[PDB]
């Protein structure tokens, strides 16, 4: 039995942690809804 | 239950304790996660219960009490925050520059920051604070490293 609990309100944060790079890839998505890459 | 606006973690009791399976965003009376988080099924909201209405497994998404509301877009040149909520832990802002899937069916926004499979359906935004999307679903390159795609449905 699943169940929801309130987390916090949904806005943008001024100075928030900056990180990630941003890739390009090449990817294909079955009908399973999996992604994949294609190389 | 409760029906207010935000963010809201997706719990069972069905394992050891209580566990943390994955997020959702609550906007216009609709619950809004990933399909591979509840697998479809009913949830509860303290005494409330909340049924699914529309899903589809192959864009691994799924709402409750009404249909689809997010409709906000990446731009394609803006950072974003993904706001995430890891299970056990305070929801936190993450900012980013997203990267790209290229698919034969178009182009879509990505995000290569690594949570716990527990995260899947935090919420994408952009500066306006609207919902671009549902992290949590995407592939492991080959450093190892996680990229979600930036997953978001269509508003009929
Ligand atoms: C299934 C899934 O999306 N889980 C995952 C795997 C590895 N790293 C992060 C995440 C969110």
């Amino acid at each position: 039995d699943m169940y929801i609990e309130r987390a916090g309100d949904i806005t943008w944060e001024k100075d928030a942690e900056v990180t990630g790079n941003s890739p390009r890839l090449d990817v294909a998505l079955d009908e399973s809804g999996d992604f994949s890459l294609v190389e | 239950g409760e029906t207010t606006d935000g963010v809201y973690r997706v719990m069972t009791r069905r394992l050891l304790g209580s566990t943390q399976v994955g997020v959702g965003v609550m906007q216009e009376g609709v619950f809004h996660t990933m399909w591979h988080v509840t697998k479809g099924a009913a949830l509860r909201s303290g005494e409330g219960r909340l049924d699914p209405y529309w899903g589809d497994v192959k864009q691994d998404l799924v709402s409750y009490c009404g249909p689809w509301k997010l409709d906000a877009a990446w731009d394609g040149l803006s950072e974003v925050q993904l706001l995430a909520v890891p299970p056990g832990e305070r929801a936190k802002n993450i900012q980013t520059l997203p990267g790209i899937f290229k698919t034969k069916d178009g182009d879509i926004g990505a995000v290569a920051l690594d949570y716990p499979a527990g995260t899947s359906g935090s919420p994408i935004l952009d500066k306006c604070g609207r919902v671009i999307g549902l992290y949590g679903n995407g592939v492991v390159i080959k450093n190892g490293s996680y990229v979600s795609a930036i997953t978001q449905g269509k508003r009929e």
